[PDB]
């Protein structure tokens, strides 16, 4: 049968709790929630962001210069809740050496959609969310991805 | 010729885009060649065969000739849409790479035309400082001749006149290599070109680079060809995956065949198991196929797609990081050529007032003519160096735009606004 | 943030090795394909197939149901068994492709961080003449407000100025980009790198060439890759001479099938030959097979491998001399860099003993300031040379390492004990 | 060691050619390999089966034992004719490669040598100049000693001395490099090369742009390179179009089959139906096949045969202008070549004249050892950069040959002519 | 069954009368009218160049320089006229993206062969003859092709 | 059927004898004659050189600068004698463009072994020793190569 031995042997330091697993699960059960509470606080997103997208709108929120941005919505391209949400599927992933995973998130609101883009990584031993690029016209504020926007 | 008019001839016949886009077209036709195994096949065969029997069917020969024609169909296999799909994704990239290709195509004739326009102007300001270091040699010349200074002084004059007499020479063929690289890019030799307008051409700021990043996340073909090839390796893991499932398909035939037998254990009292047969079928019917474990087979190659998309991923994320570093790049580059635009029309403004003070000195009597001389070839180095700088500046103009994913002939003929006045560009008449 | 915290973090955040483990890792994965021909191989199929006879047996009609599990499995066949240690091989040098990506990677990175502190070093350079030259254009105007100087000497003064400030703009963007492509190597913003420390660094002669030589003939990787390529040559060749050998297969059948005639003829005087059957089947057999001259075929398959052995072969060679010509190189390099360091070294005293010079003079009274600026922007560019050739140095450190095949976290552990003082890389922190 | 006896060892120790060499072979191989299968093929084969009955054929076992011996030979089939002239096609191209190979091996050849001669006047020329700073901060040394100047000019005159140093070292590992260089290439290490002979090279003047085009029409290896790709592609193209004709072959066998029977049901009233069968069987047979409507298949093939096609004249053409490109640069190499010659020949007799009036006023009493220490300086610098455009010149004119497809060791008897004086290479040997 | 799109828009600007079609058969044309007609004028070849063959041709007999070129032939390796002429094969062209297309041309004259070269271009919807490059042994006059001969 | 034409012409110019042929045979032969005497002169190995090792070493024996490595074993890794030697398999060499071959040689001491490499060269119609790269560990004295060791 063999096996193959992981080239890498630490893929680790994560801080926060993580929860279960699984990119499009993972990714499903975040937009679940955000449907589901209407809250969007970060206070308790922590679990989902990876280590420093919590701490970066914590500190962006204690700056008191991105209100517009983090009032609104600061997770996707549109000012407002989406209605349904479907993120692409990947099955599954071998051993442990994969980071930096893309996908393309379909957001449906009343008969629209803008097909925004989102990141994931490993960050330990799980899979957490990361940048969102945005990827959609009519984009809420500022430019870029999130990361770009709050970056200095 | 301006600009427009050099594109819109470089764009027909520049054999370079032909085959990018002669690919396209090979990878568009090959969907009807993917598609053509799902369709129904239909077959004919004719086979005349001869036995000849021994040992115990000693004495027994058949002739037999059998004409069959087969029509096959199949129902249920995920195989062959899988395979549409790829090779409509395969297209998509391939049209995604077109896009590109016409961009660049853009980029390197505008970058022709500009390189033809400063080679001109070195020409210039070389001609004339061969003209002034002539005049500065026969001026030693005849200082020499009546007697002030020693040989070694002539001879370093002359030393620098073969100098410059190099410089012009390479130049020269400076100049004449920036026009055939023109005549090679648009196929057709440009006898004279239109040079920059100095009041028309007008530096502007860029728009902030946060909004650039933010068109060209969404409008950059190198992401959209990357985001294109990880949905290629997400329909390779499923066309991987579908090794699953079973197949299904129906058949039929028509065959006619007819058997003779002869041969001496037939030339008995056989009767009735040795006659001449004239048989027809019409065969139809279907089949249907499942298999199960062959080994490692489908997990293995699933497990391969898996890596491949993974690999995929990795190749997205550093796509839009070189991006990210290409669109900071080309902002930065914008910034400094218009610093140093300001620092080159100053410069200039200098040397013309240097100029315009030893040229009234000559007039009034405290100068000599190389004086003035060296003085338009100081001007002239200056104003070559900022005619540079100001196609450097429009060439970044029109690399921001390639690098943010919108190039076309718009943008071209927006530069054409300054390109007004004419110029030959042939070496003799710019120089004889 | 030293060199070790920045490494450790791009080996995690990094999309050009992640890409290569997933290649490695596909490559291990398709030994099970490789080795599943091996394995027995069953499968099952179902057939449905209604037949309808034509001339002489007019109005037979025929209708046959088949279910068959069919399994099979090899006995003896080199072939599969030549293509897994083929694939075992391209594992291997897939590994060794892998191991000289993480070589290049620490390589990249350590020249990145280099690059940033080199930027930063320039910049504080051009500040300090940025200043100096507007305190000069303060000095020219202010004697031509009294009147002492021509407006020449004005303009020449503003042009030195603005080019000052052009060069100042560009510094500022090469710092940028610096720290841009630090990011984009390893996916996070920096906002404060290590310094350099003067007391801690050293310079030390390295090992004789030799020594070099010998190491590197049996560590480099590109030597490990040509000779496993050849090994894999070998193995082709090999398989491709198995073709001569014969093969042998078992196999096993369980069929059941249920048969049905009727339509007109059958319901005859025929009475027992034409009646329904219910076939049960357990066949089971082996099936030898030893080819035959098939024209050239094997003859010239055997002579490619041969041709391609040997093209392997000059590959090996070509590589051993590169790596002994890289080696050689690297190893003069390092002492060009100690060299390069002493001269630095001493230009940098120099200018300090001017400057200290200059300070004097104008404490007594016999110097401006303009001079003492002068001398202090001398002594920043000498300063600033002299940091880039130490960082030359332990780029050629790291460089020989790499070419003796023998590079990880160690040689920057080493690296590491010279970085001290952190400093920031803000371009508005150091130049306001 | 003159360059014909360079070029000799390097034609047979060169483990790049060999490498181009064997691929030629396969290639040429190929084609015996590609005609195999028109030849006819023959196999033998064995089969024993065993079969046990089950439900209504219960209690019934059967044992067969076949041994067959086929030979099928093809009638008409036209692609394997087709492939075979692929085939052909594809050695040709190979072969035209094999001679670009060839060529470009002249090429490096020749550039690395006199590389390796530039290095050695280069560290003469900085031998003589370290002589001279030496000689001049020993007179700075002096000067304070007495005391004449500051200490500030002791610190620079010792910064320009150690900055000295570092340019020696940094020349003579450049001089190592070079013969390093020239081993690789040679795989042999050359103590003592040939040096230039002033009085036999003679500069001569080309003969016609005009004509070098028209030769490299029709002599230029890249040109028939394409040429012989776009035949390809013909036919490639007929290939496909192949697909819609029918195909014929024979086939004969020779059959030994032995059959027995067993079991309960055996054992009954079944007589002359259930006997062990000893068959022989020679069976010869001709088979025809002609498939229809097969989707699009054929047709979309032949689409993609002749967008390639397109491909292929539109890279043809490409070739072909780049062909111009190089032969109308290459023409104007020479001349820019010829140009800086003559001026490097006049600023070598100027320096000289300066050198000889330094020389004279040091001996009448109005200079100083280092006048003429700096003057002997210059005069080798202006050596080094003529002896450097001579070998440049050198180098241009093989260019034009071998850009017009005609290069050969005639070019390299024609330079050696001009190599007279050996000349060592030894650093310590040429500078102790 | 799907057809492609083509990728050019335009690709036109034809001043001239066109033949019908086929660049292998243009060719052929061509040199069925070299052989029948024993004037190689360029009054009578009109249809046959583009847009700047037939301009540059009128210009070298204006200028009078190349009078002993356009006398012999202006179209061949050799002074005189080939006795036969087959070209080369070209199975059609799809849609309209195909321009320089270049053709090798046998010409047979008394137990001799030079097998010129030749291109094909569109300007326009149809096929037109240019450059003719000379290729072959014992060469007419000047040197390169004949644009490159007849260019200032 | 045809054959195949080499590419070279010449590949000659040998002085010294030279063995009946085979690389890997002339490998093994080299072997054996080392392990059957126990003197390891270069005089006597005078055809296994083609003509710059046997000049080479010539030399280095007269200067007398390596006489420690020259007595031990110039052509072996251990300064002892290997006991047994087995090179790769090669399975012959078609035509005569076929230079600078090289062959891990696998010798195999009491327990041990180091697996040294050879380079086979032609010059002339026959196979000669070359290099001996030394492949193993803590090898005998100098480094490198055979002629990095030896050259100057």
């Amino acid at each position: 049968c063999t096996t193959v031995t992981p080239a890498y042997k630490d893929n680790g330091t994560r801080s926060g709790p993580c929860v279960e697993g699984g990119p499009d699960n993972v990714a499903q059960q975040f937009y679940d929630y955000r449907i589901l509470h209407r809250s969007n606080d970060i206070t308790a997103l922590r679990p989902y962001l990876s280590d420093k997208l919590a701490t970066l709108l914590s500190d962006a929120s204690r700056d008191n210069n991105h209100r517009e941005l983090l009032t609104n919505d600061p997770f996707s391209s549109r000012t407002t809740l989406p209605d349904s949400a479907h993120v692409a599927s990947a099955s599954t992933i071998p051993n442990r050496d994969a980071r930096n995973i893309p996908l393309r998130v379909d957001l449906k609101q009343g008969d629209q959609g803008w097909q925004d883009e989102v990141l994931m990584i490993q960050e330990g031993q799980c899979w957490v969310i990361d940048d969102v690029r945005y990827l959609g016209g009519s984009v809420h504020a500022t430019a870029g991805t999130l990361r770009q926007s709050i970056e200095n | 010729e301006n600009l427009m008019q050099v594109y819109q001839q470089a764009r027909l016949s520049n054999p370079e885009l032909r085959k990018s886009a002669a690919d396209r077209d090979a990878a568009f036709e090959k969907i009807n060649e993917a598609r053509s195994p799902l369709l129904p096949q239909l077959g004919l065969g004719a086979d005349y065969t001869y036995s000849n029997g021994y040992r115990d069917a000693n004495g027994i020969n058949s002739n037999a000739t059998s004409a069959s024609l087969q029509l096959t169909q199949s129902i249920f296999d995920m195989s062959k849409w899988r395979a549409l799909t790829l090779q409509e994704k395969a297209a998509g990239i391939q049209d995604v790479t077109y896009q590109t290709d016409q961009q660049t195509l853009i980029l390197n004739t505008a970058t022709a035309y500009f390189n033809v326009l400063n080679a001109i102007d070195v020409l210039s300001y070389t001609q004339a400082q061969k003209e002034a270091i002539y005049r500065q040699l026969d001026q030693t010349t005849q200082r020499f001749n009546v007697g002030l200074v020693a040989i070694t002084d002539v001879q370093n004059a002359r030393a620098q006149y073969d100098t410059v007499l190099a410089n012009e020479v390479t130049a020269r063929n400076n100049l004449d290599n920036a026009v055939e690289q023109l005549r090679q890019i648009t196929g057709n030799y440009y006898p004279e070109l239109a040079a920059l307008n100095v009041e028309n051409f007008k530096t502007d700021k860029p728009q902030p680079v946060n909004a650039l990043l933010k068109e060209a996340e969404k409008r950059n073909l190198s992401l959209l060809q990357a985001r294109l090839s990880q949905d290629l390796a997400r329909e390779q893991i499923r066309q991987a995956q579908d090794g699953h499932l079973p197949t299904l398909d129906l058949t039929a035939s028509t065959g006619i065949s007819d058997t003779s037998y002869s041969g001496s254990k037939t030339r008995g009292a056989a009767g009735t198991q040795y006659d001449d047969s004239n048989m027809g079928q019409n065969k139809v019917g279907l089949s249907f196929s499942l298999p199960i474990y062959q080994g490692g087979m489908v997990n293995s190659q699933v497990k391969q797609a898996q890596y491949n998309f993974v690999g995929a991923s990795e190749q997205l994320e550093s796509a839009h990081r070189s991006v990210v570093q290409t669109v900071r790049s080309s902002f930065n580059n914008i910034n400094a050529s218009i610093s140093s635009i300001n620092a080159y029309k100053q410069a200039v403004v200098s040397a013309q007032s240097s100029l315009d003070a030893m040229e009234a000195g000559y007039s009034v009597g405290t100068r000599t003519i190389v004086d003035v001389l060296d003085a338009t070839t100081t001007l002239y180095n200056a104003k070559q160096e900022l005619a540079n700088a100001r196609y450097n500046y429009l060439i970044n103009q029109l690399n921001i735009k390639s690098a943010l994913g919108t190039l076309n002939e718009q943008d071209l003929l927006a530069l054409n606004n300054a390109l007004s006045k004419p110029v030959s560009t042939n070496p003799e008449n710019v120089a004889p």
